[PDB]
RNA sequence: GCUUGAGUCUCGUAGAGGGGGGUAGAAUUCCAGGUGUAGCGGUGAAAUGCGUAGAGAUCUGGAGGAAUACCGGUGGCGAAGGCGGCCCCCUGGACGAAGACUGACGCUCAGGUGCGAAAGCGUGGGGAGCAAACAGGAUUAGAUACCCUGGUAGUCCACGCCGUAAACGAUGUCGACUUGGAGGUUGUGCCCUUGAGGCGUGGCUUCCGGAGCUAACGCGUUAAGUCGACCGCCUGGGGAGUA
């Protein structure tokens, strides 16, 4: 459900060191990772309606959490969404 | 159980008729009456073992 | 990259060419840098249950590791060859040796 | 379902009938379908076999 | 969810109690222990006591007299959905005196007993008799 | 600021959870043929129906659609609807064991949005069995039925509609607290593994039953007990879920 090798390189992407699994702007863009890719599966079928209700969940979260952190840090949120790259 | 491939072990699991047994007789578990099953649906496919005694 | 059992049935007849299928499958598989943890030729065994009319054919379990790739292309070329009657490919879980 | 039952006995001897088909799975299939309602059926065959 | 502590508290006891137990645990905070000190201090229990550092621990000890609790019957009274605030005049008096209510003013948490003598008001928090 | 609420990370485990593609055997109907001969079929009894253009019965070879016996189970999975042959691909959730990150980021939610059995509608397709309608045969005082012989929509696929069910546990969601017993299920720690086990510690479930609650029936640690947060709804029957 996204690769060890690839969720791996994202927290190494976003967080502090590896380990700072759990930074707001590393669930956003291991979330955002996944819901991308995700858009592929639901492309075909489309029908695939249950899973479909983990995709919105994923993305019920990600807002949740993108509205946090905007409260704490608007700089960290900013660089965050120009860097995933969505808010338009 | 661990195999289709076992169509020794297999064979007492499944009455002339070649019908699968209950797990009420067999007194097998409920996690590998299931493993069970599907391997004998496996044997059964693959020429292995009969579905019917028509056979 | 994922594992699978894998076993197909030749038709009698056809079953000189089971030796050149075996080279080529592997020669395939190995071909994407796969391993080829398991094989072996059954040859000629007695059915449960005749099938395509016709009784006995030759077995060929054959465990690998390698692509969710190669192994479609398998998959299909076991329709398009009319010589195997059967095939299946399965589980993974991990290489396996010596068994039946 | 099949008896070879070689020399000697001229008794049937297939009890074996009482033991699957018959009015096993051949009274089942026999009619009305049913497609749920043998849910309610069987949870009888439970809710008295518990005892 | 735990969004109401102090009925979680009244209730930790009231079952507890009712569940004839000896002992009682739960977190603590500022509130509860304010609390605890009535209840022990007007004698609805022994004693308290907050066994941690990191992540503190209420522990109250119930009183029991005959076969009988000692707390006959401990409700909330102002929470979240709705709060209380009485002045002094307008404090409540719980079984005709017998019993009390818990209410917090500006100058700590006290009885109603209390807060009428200190002459002020504040936030019934609960009764107890 | 905190770390316990809530999240994220590693490894696994069970599963008719979802979407797609392949594929298997048994049966039915049908087409062709071998043998065979006067009945078959159906009922309560009958008749319509089928058979001397050879039926039914039996054997063989095909065609096609639909559903997947046994396993199978107060078994499992999903938010509800609901989900059972086997295989691969894609994918959602749940759970457990270690510790590591985040540091209250939570709960609930009018409006809104999505989902949503069967029937039903639109277009093409598909159609074996079943079957509203309709037709015939019976029963009966009548028989627009219940039974019988037929049988169309439909039931099947694609795409799009509809948005309802006793859509029920007739019991909203979340959290905390409160004696027990016997199971089923599924993780995981330990033990001469020396037993097909011995003791623990999670998630899920079935049956009893204690306080308590209840009009009573009953519920009862999966509450209908003790409490809090938020939402939905009720206010005599009929009229009417109608205008
Ligand atoms: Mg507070
Ligand atoms: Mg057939
Ligand atoms: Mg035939
Ligand atoms: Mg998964
Ligand atoms: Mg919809
Ligand atoms: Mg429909
Ligand atoms: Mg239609
Ligand atoms: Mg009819
Ligand atoms: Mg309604
Ligand atoms: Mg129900
Ligand atoms: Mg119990
Ligand atoms: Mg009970
Ligand atoms: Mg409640
Ligand atoms: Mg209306």
């Amino acid at each position: 459900s996204l690769s060890t090798e690839a969720t791996a390189k994202i927290v190494s992407e976003f967080g502090r060191d590896a380990n700072d699994t759990g930074s707001t702007e590393v669930q956003v863009a291991l979330l955002t990772a996944q819901i991308n890719h995700l858009q592929g599966h639901f492309a075909e079928h489309k029908k695939d309606h249950h899973s479909r209700r983990g995709l919105l969940r994923m993305v019920s979260q990600r807002r949740k959490l993108l509205d946090y952190l905007k409260r704490k840090d608007v700089a960290r949120y900013t660089q965050l969404i120009e860097r995933l790259g969505l808010r338009r | 159980e661990i195999d289709y491939k076992d169509i020794a072990t297999l064979k007492n699991y499944i009455t002339e008729s070649g019908k699968i047994v209950p797990s009420r007789i067999t007194g097998t578990r409920a996690k590998y009456q299931r493993q069970l099953a599907r391997a004998i649906k496996r044997a059964r496919y693959l020429s292995l073992l009969p579905y019917t005694d028509r056979h | 990259m994922r594992h699978y059992e894998i076993v197909f049935m030749v038709h009698p007849d056809q079953s000189e060419q089971v030796p050149g299928m075996i080279e080529r499958y592997t020669a395939a598989i190995t071909g994407a840098e796969g391993k080829i943890h398991r094989l072996e030729d059954w040859g000629r065994r007695q059915l449960a249950y005749p099938i395509n009319k016709l009784h006995k054919a030759h077995y060929v379990l054959m465990n690998v590791e390698a692509p969710q790739e190669v192994i479609d292309e398998l998959e299909t070329t076991f329709r398009f060859n009319d010589a195997v009657i059967r095939s299946m490919v399965m589980r993974t879980k991990h290489a396996v040796t010596e068994a039946s | 379902i099949k008896v070879r039952e070689n020399e000697p006995f001229d008794v049937a001897l297939r009890r074996f009938k009482r033991s699957c088909e018959k009015a096993g799975v051949l009274a089942e299939v026999r009619r009305r379908e049913f497609y749920e309602k043998p849910t309610t059926e069987r949870k009888r065959a439970k809710a008295s076999a518990v005892k | 969810s735990m969004q109401d502590p102090i009925a979680d508290m009244l209730t930790r006891i009231r079952n507890g109690q009712a569940a004839n137990k000896a002992a009682v645990t739960m977190p603590s905070s500022k509130l509860k222990v304010a609390i605890a000190n009535v209840l022990k201090e007007e004698g609805f229990i022994e004693d308290f006591k907050v066994e941690g550092d990191t992540k503190p621990e209420l522990e109250l000890t119930l009183k029991y007299f005959q076969g009988k609790a000692v707390v006959e019957s401990i409700q909330r009274v102002s929470r979240p959905g709705l709060r209380i605030y009485k002045r002094k005049d307008e404090l409540p008096k719980v079984m005709a005196g017998l019993g009390i209510a818990v209410v917090s003013t500006s100058k700590g948490v006290m009885t109603d007993r209390a807060a009428r003598q200190a002459g002020l008001g504040g936030e019934i928090i609960c009764y107890v008799a």
